[PDB]
DNA sequence: ACCGCTGCAAGGAATAGGATACTTGCGGGCTATATGGCGGCGAATACCC
DNA sequence: GGGTATTCGCCGCGTACCTCTCCTCCGCAAGTATCCTATTCCTTGCAGCGGT
RNA sequence: CGGAGAGGUA
């Protein structure tokens, strides 16, 4: 439960649902984050990707 | 066996009962014997060819190696005291033997002198030469002069030069050594290998169990060190253990003779085989003392030393002391109490004060009267009445005899009841029953499992 | 489901053998959209887009040593571990670096 | 300052003070002891690292963190940086009087 | 499920009562001990020693402190077997001298029987009159202890835990010596303190608790380190290996062949039976007895005392000898399962 | 009517299962390892004389 | 020694504003020490019991 | 008030 939870609420993969509009909810669902644990970071991504 | 023998000895007379302290490591371990330890193992080998009195006690673990082949304990040591009533030219042909070489003016290894009554030396092991001053086939003096002042800084009683290593260390000693190995062994290029550590200077953990490649001359049978009329008292059997020692060390050997890093001498090279130990323990005047009654010969002989009664105490009855108190009636000879430590006396007595016995102490066994308690201080484990001059030795490991308890209460299963529980399987689902740990449950049917 | 063996029974025998529907763990359930309820605050779990656990062979083209000289390089990467690197020296040696 | 649930704030300054204090009063006990050598050699080792940590921690190779493990804020972290009192607080700075 | 019943009324509050307890301590004006030169000079000369020279500087703080008219509090951490014990035996003779009513208090049965048998031991000649209250005498001889020592002539009482059971009222308490510190809690220290406040606390350990350690480095009470191990110890060798039945038969080999005793620890009662069972198996030349404080106490008596005899080499243990069992003999521990002990644990095992 | 010997038998003692208090660890606990940067620079080895 | 090469750690990387959530104690296991009933088993104290 | 993180406007 601990292991879950944590991913769950705390991490920066689970974020907070945009919801003003259906669209809104349906195309961040359909989200590809290229960031998160295990991947590239904000600031230091060059320009090739 | 012997460790236990160097307290209970002790008890029961005066003279020096000294071991022989070997190296605490197993055959071929990896351990050093601990230095301090090879500073009491050569000691006693330098004092071995002459002592005049006194009991060394040796178990078959050391009895069965192979020790120094002499000279270099001749040759790199000297342990004197001033209590040696020797001459001077003894030690000159002695320090011959040892290579030293007379110098008038002594400032470096290997020198010694022999001038008028002074007598001296600058030894191989310190940077230190010494005055010696014999007089009247006696020892005198250990003056610490200067090497060239000529000025004494100390007088000292004593003096121990031993080598801090049971093989010699210097660079002859080390290139003779590589030579061994390259004659029996086969190098290995390794940082590791301990032909390449011993020849960058440092000494592996195991290094005493390569001992006999450094001398180039067969190690002796430890015999060879003892003095010209000892007699060996045995203990229990020695064609028994002797031989079960020799099987560990066997399998210890092939244990290890695995692992190309770091090979092994045979056993033969670092122990005395069973059947050499036997040829050489026809080479002493020997007494046995075994514990079984021995028929009639000469050469052989009975000493009346019937066991202990039953004696024991314990608080279950209102009289606890009674194996004592008609012990101690009924016996017309002394006995001895001897009590483990000096405080248990006091422990023991106030416990014969329960019985109206007051015991004496002695300090030597053959103090005891016709009828008299007495009680010795010692190491002393078990009993023996001692049928052939009457006397009895209670030692207070046989007041405290044995525990007996845990004979437990009756019945823990009750057979064939109410339910025989016979079980040809016929019954019901959803019937009630026992298992005799868990208590009642609902049988539900068979099943299959993994 | 618990089995327990006897000791003085042969390599591999049963004594008794305990099963208990056993409770483990709270999982959140996602709701009939994709939306999860974590504290009352209705969170969404993006897709992330990773490089694919496996090897690659990368080149820095020519960003160092100034030579033009490229400096081929492996990574093997995996799921869940620890990295391994192979690179080239600009004196076209070849070594090799852990995480 | 109070978090409002009856505890307070870390407030880093005030950990790295109390380690340095805490470590140089068990020095000074254990030297006012005569304690042997091996025992207030490596507390004076702690001493030394716990007020290098408090001037400037992170300019050892190794830096002590609290909560998630990242690094306490030292004296020198509240100066350096795009945070620190000469960008953040001196050249500018919020002011009253205004709007957006 | 019925386990987490218990609790969470915090029944009493114990922050009032160790206020009260140490306000009383503080008030009372101590005992200043009489010191008699030559009489304790010959207890010195029953030592069979030499004090080292940290040893005879703890010493002669605890007697330079005991004959001041204020309360002793002192800690004497020193690392094992340097000879700790004997700095409360020194100050116990001068307690006892003055008629004082000592009282050692020791965390466990084993260490209990051993310093009941070093103590009588020690004071050998001298009519102080000795004795030991726990679990292993019965209760015919406890309801006689506790008449004695009410009556005042027992003159130094060992015990465990027993000890401070509220039925033990010594007559003219003067010292007490804990010994193994690092256990007892707190309201076990302090419940001896209570009854008597005035009375003088000797604090034996090796490695304090953290409580009683920060306590001891503010000044709170007193602490006499103790370094200079005393003659010929050398610091013994530790090896981490993994559990392997060969390294475990080699370690017992070099120990048994060489004459000495194993510590065998193993730490868990229901397997140890089997465990002492599988060691026999794989060591047929060793002798080997289940020792753990949880027999029938007459059966434990006997193991240990027959331990203390070579009547047997390998003694397949619990954490029972963790405090103090001393056995100059036995010169090997192997710690079955180590990774789960405490530091201080370890370091006493 | 006197006596040793034993059977009943009351209790006495030891032996179990249950409860409580310490020490220890473990493990998550509502303000307590990651691997997906790169360029400049000047100081510290290092390499080739 | 001394001139030049290579590597290594520290320094740096936009401004202003807005919105959101989430952040340790307290149960388990081991050991130790004690205490507390209920059950049963020696243990002898007394009565019987036939013999003298 | 701090810390971690997510996103958005110009
Ligand atoms: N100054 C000394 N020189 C040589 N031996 C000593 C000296 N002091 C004590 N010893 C011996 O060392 C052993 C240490 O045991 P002791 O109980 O006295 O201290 P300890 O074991 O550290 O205390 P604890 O039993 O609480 O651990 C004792 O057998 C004692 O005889
Ligand atoms: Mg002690």
């Amino acid at each position: 439960s601990a292991a879950v939870k944590e991913f769950f609420g705390s991490s920066q993969l689970s974020q907070f649902m945009d919801q003003n509009n259906p669209l809104s909810e349906i195309t961040h669902k359909r989200r590809i984050s290229a960031l998160g644990p295990g991947g590239l970071t904000r600031e230091r991504a060059g320009f090739e990707v | 066996n012997a460790l236990r023998l160097h307290d209970e000895i002790s008890q029961f007379t005066d003279q020096m009962v000294m071991n022989l302290a070997d190296w605490e490591t197993l055959p071929y371990d990896s351990f050093s014997p601990h230095q301090d330890i090879i500073s009491s193992r050569l000691s006693t080998l330098y004092q071995l060819p002459t002592m005049q009195r006194g009991v060394l006690i040796v178990p078959v673990n050391t009895l069965m190696q192979r020790v120094c082949p002499h000279s270099f304990l001749h040759g790199h040591a000297l342990v004197m005291k001033k209590g040696q009533r020797l001459s001077r030219d003894a030690l000159r042909t002695q320090l011959d033997s040892a290579g030293y070489r007379h110098v008038d003016q002594v400032m470096e290894h290997g020198e010694y002198a022999t001038r008028g009554a002074l007598l001296d030396l600058f030894p191989m092991g310190s940077e230190l030469p010494y005055r010696l001053d014999f007089f009247d086939d006696e020892i005198d003096s250990l003056r610490v002069f200067d090497v060239d002042s000529q000025r004494t800084l100390e007088e000292v009683e004593a003096i121990n030069l031993l080598p801090a290593h049971e093989f010699p260390t210097d660079k002859a000693a080390i290139e003779l050594f590589r030579s061994q190995w390259r004659d029996t062994f086969e190098v290995k290029r390794d940082p590791e290998h301990i032909y390449q550590q011993v020849s960058k200077g440092t000494l592996p953990a195991g290094i005493e169990y390569w001992q006999p490649l450094f001398f180039s001359e067969p190690l002796p049978p430890l015999f060879s060190y003892f003095p010209a009329n000892t007699l060996l008292v045995n203990t229990g059997d020695l064609e028994t253990s002797a031989e079960r020692f020799q099987a560990d060390t066997l399998a210890r050997f092939e244990n290890r003779g695995v692992d190309p890093m770091r090979p092994l001498l045979p056993p033969q090279s670092l122990w005395l085989r069973v059947d050499e130990l036997f040829s050489e323990l026809k080479n002493w005047p020997r007494v046995q003392l075994k514990t079984e009654h021995l028929p009639t010969k000469a050469a052989n002989a009975n000493l009346g030393f019937q066991k202990l009664p039953d004696l024991a105490v314990q608080a279950q009855q209102k009289a606890p002391l009674d194996a004592l108190r008609k012990f101690l009636e009924t016996f017309d000879g002394p006995v001895v109490f001897s009590v483990e430590s000096e405080g248990r006396r006091e422990a023991l007595g106030e416990l014969l004060a329960r019985i109206k016995i007051a015991p004496q102490r002695i300090m030597r066994l053959d103090e005891a009267s016709d009828r008299g308690r007495y009680l010795m201080i010692g190491a002393a484990e078990h009993g023996f009445v001692d049928t052939v001059r009457n006397l009895a030795l209670i030692c207070e490991s046989d007041l405290l005899g044995e525990r007996v308890a845990r004979r437990r209460q009756d019945s823990r299963r009750t057979i064939n009841p109410d339910t025989l529980i016979r079980n040809l399987a016929e019954l019901h689902i959803g019937q009630p029953v026992v298992h005799l740990e868990h208590g009642v449950g609902r049988y539900a049917g068979m099943t299959t499992l993994e | 489901r618990l089995v327990i063996y006897e000791r003085e029974a042969p390599e591999g025998t049963v004594k008794d053998i305990k099963e208990q529907e056993v409770y483990m763990g709270e999982i959140p359930l996602m709701t009939d959209n994709g939306t999860f309820v974590i504290n009352g605050t209705e969170r969404v779990i993006v897709s992330q887009l990773h490089r694919s656990p496996g090897v690659f062979f990368d080149s820095d083209k020519g960003k160092t040593h100034s030579s033009g000289k490229v400096l081929y390089n492996a990574r093997i990467i995996p799921y869940r571990g620890s990295w391994l690197d192979f690179e080239f020296d600009p004196k076209d040696n070849l070594f090799v670096r852990i995480d | 300052v109070p978090l409002d649930g009856g505890r307070f704030a870390t407030s880093d300054l005030n950990d790295l003070y109390r380690r340095v204090i805490n470590r140089n009063n068990r020095l000074k006990r254990l030297l006012d002891l005569a304690a042997p050598d091996i025992i207030v050699r490596n507390e004076k080792r702690m001493l030394q690292e716990a007020v290098d940590a408090l001037l400037d921690n992170g300019r050892r190779g190794r830096a002590i963190t609290g909560s998630n493990k990242r690094p306490l804020k030292s004296l020198a972290d509240m100066i350096k940086g795009k945070q620190g009192r000469f960008r953040q607080n001196l050249l500018g700075k919020r002011v009253d009087y205004s709007g957006r | 499920s019925r386990a987490r019943q218990k609790a969470a009324e915090k029944v009493r509050d114990v922050a009032a009562e160790l206020l009260d307890i140490y306000a009383q301590r503080a008030a009372k004006e101590g005992f200043a001990f009489k010191h008699d030169r030559e009489q304790y000079q010959l207890f010195c000369d029953s030592f069979p020693f030499e004090t080292t020279p940290d040893q005879a500087q703890a010493i002669n703080a605890v007697l330079s402190d005991m004959c001041q008219p204020l309360a002793m509090d002192r800690l004497v951490c020193g690392d094992v077997g340097f000879g700790k014990t004997e700095v409360a035996m020194r100050a116990a003779f001068l307690a006892v001298d003055n008629h004082k009513q000592v009282a050692v208090l020791v965390p466990t049965t084993l260490l209990a029987q051993q310093h009941y048998d070093n103590f009588r031991d020690r004071f050998a000649n001298w009519p102080v009159r000795i004795e030991m209250i726990s679990r292993f005498r019965s209760a015919k001889e406890q309801t006689q202890i506790l008449a004695e020592v009410a009556e005042g002539k027992i003159d130094i009482l060992i015990g465990t835990h027993k000890l401070l059971q509220s039925d033990v009222k010594f007559k003219d308490l003067g010292l007490l010596i804990v010994d193994e510190e690092h256990r007892f809690g707190v309201r076990h220290k302090e419940r001896i303190k209570a009854m008597r406040a005035n009375v003088d606390i000797l604090t034996l350990t090796a490695t304090p608790i953290p409580r009683t350690l920060n306590m001891a480095m503010s000044g709170m009470r007193d602490l006499s380190i103790i370094a200079t191990p005393p003659a010929r110890r050398l610091a013994v060798k530790t090896f981490v290996r993994e559990y392997d039945s060969m390294v475990v038969r080699e370690a017992i080999l070099r120990e048994i062949l060489r004459g000495g005793q194993v510590y065998y620890l193993y730490n868990d009662v229901e397997n140890i039976q089997k465990a002492a069972e599988r060691l026999a198996e794989l060591v047929p030349e060793a002798r080997i007895a289940i020792g753990h404080g949880q027999m029938r106490e007459r059966e434990l008596e006997r193991v240990m005392n027959d331990f203390h005899h070579q009547r047997f080499n390998v003694l397949v243990c619990t954490t029972i000898i963790e405090t103090g069992i001393d056995i100059p003999t036995a010169n090997t521990i192997i710690i079955e399962r180590a990774d789960h002990f405490g530091l201080a644990q370890l370091h006493q095992l």
